[PDB]
């Protein structure tokens, strides 16, 4: 079906009306989203049907029709805008500059923006354009609000 | 069955809403994916 690069509604018609669990990303004929998101299972894009093809449930990541194509990654300085698809509202830009989740395995860029769950997928792009990662796991504070980190998976 | 539609191009928006913090988190992730806070 449609195939042309760009950020993606997700949507199921299982539950009441058309509900949008996520949202994700085309880009050299690959979709991809957050595994949360899909749950690995098929998508459909009009009369044509996207099977998976690459999937990590630790990472929280999927791809589909091919392996994983976005590789640019955030330089730890400069500011970055989450391209935010929230339910029933129009594609947002909104800049930020990213904090950081520290681990035992290394530290993550995190963007520190509150939108509803049904927002995951949604893309963080750095000042070209270029897609460093997804928006949609992380972690809840103090003050019930969300902190996602910047999700980015690896190109072969 | 899920299904996808098209909501725009992937582009840098200049002069767009600038909001949002940068905290420093202690973060554990497990097996499953979650994210969890570590003090
Ligand atoms: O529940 C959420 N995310 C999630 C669910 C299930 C799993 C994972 C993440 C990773 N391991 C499985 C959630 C909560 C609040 C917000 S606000 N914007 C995105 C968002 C996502």
């Amino acid at each position: 079906g449609e195939t042309t690069d760009g950020v993606y509604r997700v949507m199921t018609r299982r539950l009441l009306g058309s509900t949008q669990v996520g949202v994700g990303v085309m880009q050299e004929g690959v979709f991809h989203t957050m595994w949360h998101v899909t749950k690995g299972a098929a998508l459909r894009s009009g009369e044509g049907r996207l099977d998976p093809y690459w999937g990590d449930v630790k990472q929280d990541l999927v791809s589909y029709c091919g392996p994983w194509k976005l590789d640019a990654a955030w330089d730890g300085l400069s500011e970055v805008q989450l391209l935010a698809v929230p339910p029933g509202e129009r594609a947002k830009n909104i800049q930020t500059l990213p904090g950081i989740f520290k681990t035992k395995d290394g530290d993550i860029g995190a963007v520190a923006l509150d939108y509803p769950a049904g927002t995951s997928g949604s893309p963080i792009l750095d000042k070209c354009g270029r897609v460093i990662g997804l928006y949609g796991n992380g972690v809840v504070i103090k003050n019930g609000s969300y902190v996602s980190a910047i999700t980015q998976g690896k190109r072969e | 069955d899920m299904y996808i539609e098209r909501a725009g191009d992937i582009t840098w928006e200049k002069d767009a809403e600038v909001t949002g913090n940068s905290p420093r988190l202690d973060v554990a992730l497990d097996e499953s994916g979650d994210f969890s806070l570590v003090e």
